[PDB]
RNA sequence: CUCCUCAUGGUCAGACUAUGUAGGGAAUUUUUGGAAU
């Protein structure tokens, strides 16, 4: 497995932004995320390309389409620096 | 301008000689040596068989390169000998270019006479079958008897230290002896060349030892063979076995043999097996013979080798058939054909046409503008249909014409002894009737990629097709117009039994001439 | 091959949105490793105002590797 | 056999690589990774005005074409993996020579 | 609630006509019926037809092999 | 890619955007994640501070050494 | 099951025609042969741009990926 | 066996056209899918359709303030990626 | 030099830069010079010298160091094992090689190694041609 | 070294009674000397 | 150089780590392009 796709993985019960390749932008709480970077998320705001923002309760996005997350700063910490 | 850089070198006054040259051109260097128009002639290592005389002489290194070997390795003093007998005055000179290691060795045995000795206890299994399938030496005994006429034995007395003999004395030389022809004998017992028996003793052969002896292949080749070939084996394999043999030892490589055998891989019909070693002299026989069967344009290098195979082969690939008969596989009939591509040069499957000496891509259109499929075809064709197809000199108009003429029609018909009464188990007789069209005056086999000189010969062959069985063979030479043949075959279990039989022509491709027949044994 | 967790998602009705600006609404019905979804009560959502009910009962097959992202419309 | 062998032959080899997106750039490559990432130093990069770089790291599938050097050895260098294939691959009466 | 290949397979034996929507391209659609599939969704399509929806004109191909990366999603009509 | 690690990088992604940040780890996939990563577009103008982010290895193009590790 | 394997080994031998995703390329010729992944060979060649025939290419190769479909003619 | 069924499969198949291009070192031009095409030699390919080209004459066409012109230039050693190609055409 | 010593004080590690310049040099010149004269004592012992000067080791320091994958803790068990170097080089077993070795891990990696160190079943068969030549 | 034990055997030159096979110790103690 | 697979030697209760004459890194989530204009 990939070191990234761990802390993907640890990255999950928080509050994560998530771009994908349409370029809309999706924050709330990553439920889940797959070893194939799907990822299941909660109480989402969406901010579109053109300035357009929406809230939806559950998504959905395939890994694919992710261009890419950013995940809180307490991960920061460890065990990846080793 | 033949040997295509002979030219620029001989312009300036030193002249090339290389075995596998264009003739002519050969010629016209050797004149300009003579006449002096040359003073200085470049000679490689094979061609001091020919002997051109000369003043002085020079010998420019003392190693070969072979990669069988995998490392160079010093001229014999039998090659250097011949190599100094060319040059004689107005006083011989002979510069000769050598190692300090190699110094001691020369200048001895050069100045001071050779002296001789005896390899046959390397060769002892193949000879010693040999004697057993003549049935000679009957026993043990017999054998060594026949030993005390060899002149290894005389050898081996006079320096029994060079043998591996420690014991010098007669009760020793017989202990040793009998100790090495011993050994031989559980070799070719093991080998299913002969067998041994008590009642002094007893020793027959198989048809192993039959076929090897006659051809004179040696033991580990025809072990060799005996390990690979089996039932169900394809032709790719049975090139490959072919290729496996210690027959080749004598083919040289350096280094641009093999590198160039990689490069030619790629426009090859075959791809040698994996699981041996692509350096080995084996590896090269493959890619010759591939070259053989498509018209490579080869280096002048190489033509030298693939003559060299091409003198090996036939025997080998009469063993290879042969060995399939004895052991009753009706996969033969492949066998059959690569033999029959290996006295023509070409494929089967690819073109029928191309057997008739001289033809090319162009010409073989002709054939296909005129529908021609077979080649029986062109024996009922006249001759102003032949001049519009090849437009070419008289020599190979010459050779095609005796090519169609010694290339029979033949018919295969055969007379059954009684097809009421048919036995499961028995020796069943059979009486085939072959004819041919026109009476031989010689048998000549004529092709142009195979120099060598070949008689005609033919293989009656019977066996059922989905068994895989082949039931009988003969070899059979027909010098008359018509005959017939009696094939004493036993006959297979009762029911019903499917009877193919093809007339194959070890030399002549797409010659197969069969009659499938169907008989209900008891 | 790993299997997406659809479970969740199963009989439930979803917005799917899809490459080229499409928008599609359906049941969730089938799944496979291949993410490719068949979806029941299939409705186009096109550019404008109209949507057209493509598969009532006959349901429909979404290509895994078309789908951009999937919402829940239920709970 | 693999080309991307053929590109890891090239280290310190000065190249111009033209990019699928149209970029150009011209530096000497450090390494090729199998992927046919280039690792290459002393780089001038021309975006489709060049912009020189110590050290640029490229992902494989981003390389549309690269231009080698004119002098360079291709007859050579294509034929390895064959030979490093064969070398993975890999009785009286043998010396058919005498004395 | 069934695995797409199967759908694919229930248009298969009903023999329904089937129009399938391309990759990034609204502007033309392929229609026929699913004659075959294999594992890599490229389907032989018998009687399809060319839809450019830019009152829709089509231009008849008759069978067509359908290579399944462009497959974005597949229907009856 | 070894020696690249903590160092200051910049990513050029597929669209075109540059993003630059320290590389803490990759993978086969030369996925990346870059800590207090920020975001320029046009060259300073358009520049946004990102965070901490993983990147695909399908959409990154290149990476160059931006600066020393902290 | 009539696979497109079987079908296009059917319609080897035959005059066809390759319609590219661009559409800016249809290939109208003897198809050759095609292999595992589907690369197409096609032989005597013309190249259709826009429904009107650009030329004649003759013994050509298409990249698999590029194909959306094949049709017989 | 199978490195032997590869090989051959290859042989028969539509990589025929650039292994006939190697053997006989013969030109192919190849439409590229940034719309240039690349007129050589063969000189080594692979499964992916990477290849290494010699005596490149690659040919593009450009746009300007008026009638369109095409453009040339001569690439003697070029190795191309096996994505780019769009086709491989084989002629006399 | 041969057992690797580097120095503070540097006026001698100067005159140590001397002789690993020179060093192998010299060996190896005296080396060729007894093997034209043709003596036994002192030509083996100055093959392993220059053997030292170049690889910089010496003989009971174990030939796994020359390696430049093999690690520093093994080669200084196998310095202070006090094994023949033969009996190291029979053993086959991976497994049973880290045993030897006494520590479990790296052991397949030794036993590779050794596969990747020279070994050499040989044989000779002399025989005379004549009286005076031995063949 | 152990008084009843068994050895294999070979041909071969004898070495030195002080030789550098026969002193290994001295190395470890010669490098020792330095330290490290 | 990197990741996976496999083999392996070890350790722990399948995972981790060194090595490898090993296989590999073109058919949906990454490296053999749906991009091009």
């Amino acid at each position: 497995n990939g070191i990234p796709v761990k802390l993907l993985n640890e990255a999950q019960g928080h509050i994560v932004s998530l771009e994908l390749t349409t370029g809309a932008t999706y924050r709330g709480k990553l439920v889940e995320s797959e070893d194939s970077m799907n990822v299941q998320l909660r109480d989402v705001i969406a901010t579109e390309p053109q300035g357009a923002v929406t809230h939806m309760d559950q998504i959905f996005v395939r890994g694919s389409q992710i261009k890419f997350i950013v995940v809180p700063d307490l991960l920061k910490n460890a065990p990846l620096f080793k | 301008l033949t040997d295509g850089h002979l030219r620029a070198p001989l312009k300036h006054g030193v002249g090339i000689l290389y075995k596998g040259m264009a003739s002519n051109d050969e010629r016209i260097v050797k004149r300009l040596y003579e006449y002096g128009a040359v003073s200085v002639l470049l000679i490689s290592k094979d061609c001091s068989a020919f002997a051109c005389k000369t003043d002085e002489v020079i010998i420019l290194g003392t190693n070969l390169y072979d990669g069988a070997e995998h490392k160079y390795m010093p001229y014999t003093i039998n090659e250097l000998l011949e190599m100094v007998g060319l040059a004689s005055g107005m006083a011989g000179k002979v510069l000769i270019l050598t190692s300090h290691n190699m110094k001691a060795y020369y200048k001895k045995f050069l100045i001071e006479p050779l002296p001789t000795e005896s390899y046959l206890q390397y060769i002892i299994h193949d000879t010693l079958n040999n004697e057993i399938a003549n049935s000679i030496i009957q026993s043990k005994q017999d054998c060594v008897d026949w030993f005390t006429y060899s002149y290894f034995y005389r050898r081996i007395h006079v320096n029994p230290s060079y043998y591996g003999v420690r014991d010098t004395s007669p009760h020793g030389i017989s202990v040793f002896l009998s100790n090495l022809v011993e050994t031989c004998l559980n070799d070719l017992v093991e080998s299913s060349f002969i067998e041994i028996d008590d009642t002094t003793e007893i020793i027959s052969t198989l048809s192993n030892g039959l076929i090897a002896s006659h051809y004179g292949v040696s033991f580990f080749t025809i072990q060799s063979f005996v390990s690979s070939l089996s039932n169900t084996s394809t032709l790719k394999n049975m090139l490959y076995v072919l290729s496996t043999a210690v027959e080749f030892e004598s083919v040289p490589l350096r280094k641009g043999d093999r590198a160039l055998l990689v490069k030619l891989s790629k426009r090859l019909p075959l791809r040698f097996p994996e699981h041996t070693s692509s350096g080995s002299v084996s590896f090269k026989v493959f890619l010759l013979l591939q070259a053989y069967f498509s018209r490579l344009e080869l280096p002048v290098d190489f033509q030298n080798d693939l003559k060299d195979i091409l003198e090996k082969v036939v025997p080998l690939i009469n063993v290879v058939v042969d060995i399939l008969s004895a052991n009753g596989y009706l996969n033969a009939t492949t066998a059959m054909d690569l033999a029959q591509m290996l006295i023509q040069g070409v494929w089967d499957v690819d073109n029928p046409l191309r057997q008739i000496p001289h033809f090319n891509n162009k010409i073989l259109e002709k054939c296909k503008e005129i529908n021609v499929e077979t080649v029986y075809d062109i024996m009922a064709l006249e001759d102003e249909e032949r001049d519009e197809i090849l437009t070419l000199t008289d020599s190979q108009l010459a050779q095609v014409a005796a090519f169609v003429n010694n290339y029979p029609n033949v018919e295969l018909t055969y007379s059954l002894n009684n097809s009421d009464s048919l036995i499961s188990g028995v020796k069943q007789k059979i009486t085939i009737q072959l004819t041919r069209d026109v009476e031989p005056e010689n048998l000549q086999v004529t092709s142009e990629k195979y120099p060598f000189d070949k008689l005609e010969s033919w293989w009656l062959v019977l066996g059922e097709v989905s068994k895989k069985e082949l039931y009988a063979i003969k070899k059979v030479t027909l010098n008359k117009e018509t005959q017939q043949y009696e094939l004493e075959f036993d006959t297979p279990t009762s029911g019903k039994h499917n009877l193919t039989i093809w007339c194959v022509c070890d030399s002549y491709l797409d010659a197969d001439k069969e009659l499938s027949f169907e008989i209900n044994v008891k | 091959v790993s299997t997406p967790e659809l479970k969740k998602y199963m009989d439930k009705k979803i917005l799917l949105n899809i490459n080229g600006s499409r928008k599609v609404a359906g049941i969730l019905r089938g799944y496979d490793i291949f993410l490719n979804v068949v979806l029941d009560d299939a409705m186009e959502i096109n550019g404008e105002d109209p949507a057209n009910n493509h598969q009532l009962g006959l349901q429909t097959v979404i290509r895994g590797n078309s789908i951009i992202s999937l919402e829940a419309l239920d709970a | 056999m693999k080309l991307v062998n053929f590109l890891k032959k090239l280290r310190n080899e000065q190249v111009t690589i033209e990019l699928k997106n149209g970029t150009t750039v011209w530096g000497t490559l450090q390494s090729v990774s199998p992927q046919m990432n280039a690792i290459l130093t002393d780089v001038k990069l021309t975006l489709p005005n060049i912009a020189s770089l110590q050290y640029i790291n490229i992902r494989g599938n981003t390389i549309r074409q690269i231009i080698l050097p004119d002098s360079l050895n291709l007859d050579s260098l294509l034929v390895d993996q064959k030979q490093l294939n064969s070398l993975r691959r890999s009785a009286n009466k043998r010396p058919r020579r005498g004395l | 609630m069934v695995p797409p290949i199967n759908c694919i397979f229930n248009f298969l034996q009903q023999q329904t006509p089937v129009t399938i929507w391309l990759f990034e391209q609204i502007g033309i659609r392929i229609k026929g019926k699913i004659v075959g599939f294999d594992e890599f969704m490229n389907v032989v399509i018998d009687e399809a037809v060319e839809i450019p929806v830019n009152v829709e004109k089509g231009t008849p191909l008759g069978k067509i092999l359908l290579k399944g990366d462009n497959i974005t999603l597949i229907t009856s009509a | 890619l070894a020696n690249l690690i903590d160092y200051k990088l910049r990513v050029l992604t597929q669209d075109g955007r540059v993003y630059i940040g320290q590389l803490m780890a990759f993978d086969k996939h030369m996925n990346l994640v870059l800590n207090e990563c920020i975001e320029e577009r046009v060259p300073k103008v358009e520049k946004r501070v990102l965070g901490l982010t993983i990147l695909r290895g399908e959409q990154i193009l290149s990476t160059v050494v931006e600066d020393k590790p902290l | 099951p009539v696979n497109p394997k079987p079908f296009l080994k059917g319609l080897v031998n035959h005059r066809v025609g390759v319609k590219l995703k661009f559409n800016s390329t249809e290939y109208r010729g003897t198809l050759v042969s095609t292999d595992n992944y589907f690369n197409l060979q096609l032989n005597e060649a013309e190249e259709f741009v826009a429904g009107v025939s650009h030329g004649t290419l003759g013994e050509i190769f298409i990249r698999c990926n590029n194909v959306l479909y094949i049709r017989e003619l | 066996e199978l490195e032997e069924l590869e090989e051959f499969e290859f042989k028969h198949g539509p990589m025929s056209l650039i292994n006939d291009a190697m053997v006989t070192r013969t030109p192919v031009i190849i439409s590229l899918r940034n719309n240039h095409k690349i007129i050589a030699r063969v000189k080594a390919f692979d499964r992916h359709c990477n290849m290494v080209l010699e005596n490149v004459k690659e040919l593009w066409t450009e746009k300007k303030g008026k009638n369109v012109i095409n453009r040339e230039r001569f690439i003697s050693k070029l190795f191309l990626r096996g994505d780019s190609v769009i086709v491989v055409l084989k002629t006399p | 030099y041969f057992s690797q010593l580097k120095f503070e004080g540097f006026a001698l590690n100067s005159d140590i830069v001397f002789i690993h310049q020179n060093a192998g040099r010299l060996l190896r010149a005296m080396f060729e010079i007894c093997l034209k004269r043709g003596w036994g004592h002192p030509t083996r012992m100055l093959l392993n010298l220059c053997k030292s000067a170049t690889t910089k080791m010496w003989p009971t320091n174990c030939p796994l160091r020359q390696f430049k994958t093999c690690p520093v803790e093994v080669i200084k068990r196998l310095e202070a094992s006090t094994v023949p170097w033969g009996d190291y080089l029979q053993l086959e077993t991976p497994a049973e090689v880290g045993r030897a070795i006494r520590s479990e891990k790296y052991g397949k990696q030794v036993y590779d190694l050794l596969k990747r160190f020279p070994k050499m079943s040989v044989t000779c068969n002399a025989q005379p041609i004549t009286r005076s030549v031995m063949r | 070294f152990n008084q009843e034990g068994d050895y294999n055997f070979k041909y071969g030159i004898p070495l030195e009674f002080y030789n550098e096979m026969h002193r290994p110790v001295h190395f470890l103690q010669f490098s020792e000397l330095a330290g490290d």
